[PDB]
């Protein structure tokens, strides 16, 4: 059970990662992709599950952020706009 | 503690990919890997 | 050729030059289908094309409610053609009209698909469609049919139950509602009437077809 769930989520995250890159690239600060954005968001909403809360810094593009939110993937700090956590998706 | 762990973040995963294909508007049937893998998504990884 | 497969074509090619007699073809090849399919009935070949036709951008609406109001199968309907429908429809230039006749048509049809596997795999694009408030009566209808206990994921039931909240107590909401409640009570406490749920495509074939469908 464990192997087949390890060979679905790499291939999940490949497929993934090449549809970001072939339908989210960058336009051309220092941006990072938006790969690495989802992955700070992952890795945070599961190693601080009491604040999975991470600030947006000047390597956030905004149109990335502003499609995480649009597409509810994103959710905003109720009261800080530099935070934005991810939807657990898993409860 | 792995295991489980890991269960959530592929139904995370799952999730995040699914409302990323429906913001892109691709019309995913015409990319065969990318149809493949639509039909892939709906698994219930505890399973 | 043969009557319909003019027609069939003559919607492949898509939208032509500006009308000098363009408009009388047109009608003649809509016609042509409509009599096919109000008298016996359109093959899954036939209605994989022209469904696909109708929800994309190509043609006007009249056109595209007419191919939709006409889709009518003659034995059943291919699976494949239902998921490039739910992908043309992810595309989003289709019409809200558009998209509430094929849930309708998805609805009433829903018998005559031959497999409906590989159109529950897509019961999260079908489930994102609650956000509309125009769509989301006809997707909830189409839910309570579809649903199986895999299906009725935790996520799914929050969203559900924020849904009810926001709308309120609604008749499908409960419906679907209740269905989930069936299959997962543990995850939450709360098929058959449904409003605008009247058969558009009933012709007489295919109620004969759908009476036979009860053994």
């Amino acid at each position: 059970k464990m192997l087949n769930i390890k060979e679905y989520k790499e291939k999940l995250l490949s497929t993934l990662g090449e549809f970001l890159e072939d339908h989210f690239p960058l336009p051309d600060v220092n941006l990072i992709t938006l790969h690495e954005m989802l992955e700070i968001l992952i890795n945070r909403l599961f190693d601080v599950p009491h604040d999975p809360y991470v600030k947006i810094s000047d390597s956030f593009w905004p149109p990335y952020v502003e499609l995480l939110l649009r597409n509810g993937i994103a959710l905003r700090h109720p009261e800080d706009p530099t935070r934005i956590r991810l939807e657990a998706f898993h409860q | 503690q792995n295991l489980q762990m890991e269960i959530k973040i592929t139904t995370v995963i799952q999730h995040v990919f699914q409302n990323l294909i429906l913001g892109s508007k691709v019309n995913w049937a015409e990319d065969p890997a990318l149809k493949e893998i639509v039909l892939q998504l709906e698994k219930n990884v505890d399973m | 050729m043969d009557a319909l497969q003019m027609a069939v074509g003559y919607f492949e090619k898509g939208p032509i030059k500006a009308s000098q007699n363009k408009d009388k073809t047109l009608e003649k090849h809509l016609k042509t289908v409509e009599n096919v399919a109000w008298k016996n009935g359109l093959a899954s070949e036939e209605i994989d094309i022209l469904l696909n036709i109708a929800l994309s951008g190509k043609f006007g609406n009249a056109v595209n409610t007419r191919i939709l109001k006409c889709m009518i199968p003659a034995t059943v309907i291919s699976e494949d053609s239902v998921v490039k429908a739910v992908s043309w429809l992810c595309v989003g230039k289709c019409s809200g009209s558009t998209k509430v006749l094929f849930y309708r048509w998805l609805v009433a049809m829903f018998d005559f698909i031959d497999r409906k596997e590989q159109i529950n795999l897509l019961y999260g694009f079908f489930f994102a469609s609650l956000q509309d408030d125009a769509l989301c009566p006809y997707v909830c209808h189409l839910l309570y049919l579809l649903t199986k206990k895999e299906n009725v994921k935790p996520f799914r039931v929050r969203k559900l139950l924020d849904l009810q909240a926001k709308m309120g107590m609604q008749p499908h909401l409960q419906a679907l509602l209740s269905l989930y409640k069936f299959f997962a009570p543990a995850l939450i406490s709360v098929k058959i009437y449904f409003k605008n749920s009247e058969n558009l495509w009933k012709t007489a074939l295919l109620a004969v077809k759908q009476r036979n469908r009860s053994p």
